[PDB]
């Protein structure tokens, strides 16, 4: 029937000095809770390497990927340049008087 | 030893309003819901909600009727249809564990303030 | 005594089926070990985000300097390319000229 | 229920029962070093350790004088210059509680082993 007066509970103090305290926990839901923590953390620290190791086979395969289209680009031009010095050669070779 | 009638003043004085703190009182009466109180100025008594600090402090020393206390952080509050009147408790400090009841025929401030009620 | 029989205690077992058992833990004793446990876990997972983040800075750092260098490269042989379409373009306007 | 008769004798004369000391069916005889114990065969009385499982199990279940028990993992040991007899036990199961003592006159298997030393393994 008190209700009403209880919603007040957690209204924000005026005071600056008025500290939230946790409401106690026994040591039983304590150790529950710890517990339940460890398997938690364990399961997001399996899945973080994983994706670390993912991640580090992903840098590897686009890297390689990149390497090896940049040789084609090169390549390419080489190909355009070695053309280029041989019309000159074909140009010398044949006498256009 | 108490403030005497301060409950009053606390809703009629805007500067004790605006502070409420500093007023000695005593536990009239005990037992979330455990954290809302009854507490004695001497001529008045009204309820208190402790909250913050005061409702950690108030239960792992069980403070029973008998009790006074010192409040430090307080906020007052009118909530259901003026007919609920509080005392929103955040700090207090013990001044005397099981002192003998100042007097137990006090008057409940929400029945004088639905008497009096054009001074609030 | 018996102390040299009791020294046996801990000698590894023949089988596979014996399993140590720690001595029972109080409450206390548990919650203690099982709130270092979750703080242990925590600063883990904690660097292992870390990791994770500067991989990942690193290999858009180490892809910025490969690809700035493959353009340096490609810019070279563009420069070439031209000169060569340039000298040709001068021994016909000399073959006419 | 019946106690494996002797079996304490066996386990240090006989390979193939040193080799793997299990099944057996004993009566506690006697009660850190809690986990030191005397078990009865209804012949010979020797000294056991529990370890592992064991210690566990008789501890939680504070088995006592007269409980009748199956060993399941043990191994055999001979310690001081082959003077002190042990079987290591790492996992029992609970045959009887409180049964009446088979035999109270039974034989320390290392006096026995004493006044016979050419019969052990
Ligand atoms: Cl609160
Ligand atoms: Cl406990
Ligand atoms: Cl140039």
């Amino acid at each position: 029937d008190d209700d009403d007066i209880l919603e007040l509970v957690n209204r924000p103090p005026m005071s600056q000095m008025a500290v939230p305290i946790k409401p106690p926990e026994s040591q039983a839901e304590q150790l529950m809770k710890a517990k339940g923590e460890v398997g938690v953390l364990r399961q997001k620290l399996s899945m973080l390497e994983k994706t670390l190791r993912e991640h580090d086979d992903n840098q590897k395969k686009l890297e390689s990927s990149l390497k090896s289209s940049h040789e084609e680009e090169v390549t390419k031009l080489k190909i355009e340049l070695e053309r280029l010095e041989d019309e000159r050669k074909f140009m010398l070779l044949e006498q256009k008087h | 030893q108490l403030s005497r009638g301060d409950f009053h003043s606390i809703f009629t004085n805007k500067q004790r309003y605006d502070n409420p703190t500093g007023g000695v009182y005593q536990v009239y009466n005990t037992r979330n819901r455990e954290n809302l109180i009854m507490i004695s100025d001497g001529i008045y008594h009204m309820k208190a909600l402790l909250r913050n600090q005061a409702a950690s402090k108030f239960q792992s020393m069980e403070l029973q009727r008998g009790d006074i206390i010192r409040v430090i952080i307080a906020e007052p509050a009118i909530v259901r249809e003026r007919k609920k009147y509080v005392l929103l408790v955040d700090d207090f400090e013990l001044v005397q564990s099981r002192a003998d009841m100042v007097n137990q025929t006090s008057t409940f401030l929400d029945n004088y303030f639905s008497e009096h009620p054009n001074e609030t």
